[PDB]
């Protein structure tokens, strides 16, 4: 009430415009522009909440996997691992595709009873560089010591990622390679379909134009003065 | 009828756009100059106009800007003439060259024009414009966000998967499965 | 410093005030007739006590 009552403190003719439509449109803007920003302003929120939530997720993920992690958090293929509670990261070395050479058999011959467990490979760095002979990791790493061994084992058969794609080895012999196309995929993303609003024109637009205002009257009065004043010149 | 300060031009769709966000109008006009020689009698036109545009530029943007070639006149659907008078501010002054050429590249019987007595049409185009162009800013951000979100969790997955693939996959498959790894 | 959260930018649209806008107001109108015969009749209407 008091605050109300704070408001209180020649002559003039107060003049009005004709045309409502300037505050009709700042109503309408403002309704929508209060809603949209509401609206916006919770999404911001709740996104940020989220990105701290799975903080907690990848902090255990990079003790499960710190090479992938540390390659999706730094930018480039790296390697990690943990010294106590920080991570510790190097730079990896690129071979091209053409580089790598899938070995046949999976089985070594020197000692029976003992198959390599995952396919060895054999690359070179540069393209008339010296030959090294590897074995293949996880997600086309070419690892360096062949201690990935298995005893053989009669059912044997194994998909690995190679390149773009994936190579077939059926007991422990090399089937063939087999590109990504090929295997039902299944998904774990979550779909979102956003189309931008269209571009609108507004035609001009009249009920009444002022020569239709102008002829409302039944008699113009300077139209009949200019034909009645020519009676003694006609 | 109406003098403008800060009259943005933009050009799309073959379509010159003046909003001014002062009157709060958006005038439609072609991409060339209509020419002030067709207009039955019409001097105070480029007079007023001139007078007009020398007025604000001194007033306000004399040491900001640079004048970008002599005025221009379109005329704007609803039957509006539109003197016009380009300019480009201190920073980025280099590209005064190609500027100055692009707006003197606009100037190529008699006639009354009519103008409606209307002008609504051309604010609403402009409240819609305006906001049609924030909320597609906006929603667009948020879908960029969100795809590259779950490219994010692909990685948690795979480390997820390996700890417990019967729930992953029958997450994954849409019904209760059983899995294993066969290598990678 | 590396980071596992993923950006968004969310600016709030700003307020815009509408200011009352008229092409042309009745005054202009009425004076659009070239002979507004109310005055013409009062301006007359004097020549006795003028
Ligand atoms: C993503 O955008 C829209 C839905 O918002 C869909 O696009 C329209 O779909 C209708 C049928 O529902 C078609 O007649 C139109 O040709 C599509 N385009 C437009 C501009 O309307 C689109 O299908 C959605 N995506 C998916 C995968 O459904
Ligand atoms: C978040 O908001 C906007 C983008 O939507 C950016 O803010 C403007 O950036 C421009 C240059 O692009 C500056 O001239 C303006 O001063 C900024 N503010 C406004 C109100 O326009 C801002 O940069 C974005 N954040 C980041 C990190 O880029
Ligand atoms: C723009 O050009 C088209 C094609 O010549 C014409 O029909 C239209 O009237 C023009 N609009 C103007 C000059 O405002």
């Amino acid at each position: 009430h008091l605050r109300e009552q704070s408001r209180k403190p020649s002559v003039e003719r107060i003049k009005t415009t004709s045309s409502i439509e300037f505050a009709r449109l700042q109503f309408t803007y403002n309704h929508i522009q209060r809603h949209v920003n509401d609206m916006l302003g919770r999404v911001a929120i709740a996104w940020c909440e989220l990105q701290n939530h799975e903080l907690t997720l990848w902090n255990e993920a990079r003790k499960l996997n710190p090479n992938a992690i540390a390659s999706v958090t730094v930018g480039r293929r790296v390697s990690a691992r943990m010294l106590g509670d920080v991570m510790a990261v190097s730079t990896c070395v690129p071979v091209a595709a053409d580089n790598v050479i899938v070995q046949n058999s999976m089985r070594i011959s020197s000692r029976p009873g003992a198959c390599y467990s995952r396919p060895l490979v054999s690359f070179r760095y540069e393209d008339q560089g010296p030959l090294v002979e590897g074995q293949l990791g996880e997600n086309n790493e070419l690892r360096l010591t062949r201690d990935a061994i298995e005893p053989c084992t009669v059912g044997h058969r194994r998909y690995f990622t190679f390149g773009g794609g994936y190579v077939y080895f059926e007991e422990y012999a090399y089937s063939h390679q087999l590109s990504r196309a090929d295997i039902t995929t299944v998904s774990t993303f979550i779909d979102l379909n956003i189309t931008m609003l269209e571009d609108h024109e507004f035609v001009p637009l009249e009920v009444y134009t002022r020569h239709e205002i102008k002829d409302s009257g039944l008699l113009d009065y300077t139209e009949v003065q200019r034909r009645n004043q020519l009676h003694d010149l006609r | 009828w109406q003098e403008v300060d800060e009259m943005l031009r933009s050009e799309y769709g073959g379509s010159f756009r003046f909003s001014s966000d002062a009157i709060s109008t958006t005038f439609t006009t072609n991409l060339t100059e209509y020419p002030l020689s067709r207009v039955d009698l019409g001097d105070c036109i480029g007079k007023d106009a001139r007078d007009a545009m020398d007025r604000i530029f001194a007033r306000r943007y004399n040491a900001t800007h640079i004048k970008v070639g002599q005025p221009q006149y379109y005329l704007a659907n609803g039957g509006f003439l539109i003197a016009y008078q380009p300019l480009l501010s201190n920073t980025l002054a280099e590209l005064y060259v190609r500027e100055h050429l692009r707006e003197q590249s606009r100037k190529p019987s008699v006639e009354r024009i009519k103008t409606t007595s209307s002008i609504e049409f051309a604010r609403l185009q402009f409240t819609y414009n305006h906001i049609q162009r924030h909320v597609n800013d906006m929603l667009g951000r948020v879908a960029i966000a969100w795809c590259e979100l779950q490219n994010h969790e692909l990685t948690l997955w795979n480390e997820a998967r390996k700890l417990n693939p019967n729930a992953i996959a029958s997450v994954t498959v849409g019904r209760r499965v059983s899995a294993r790894m066969l290598g990678d």
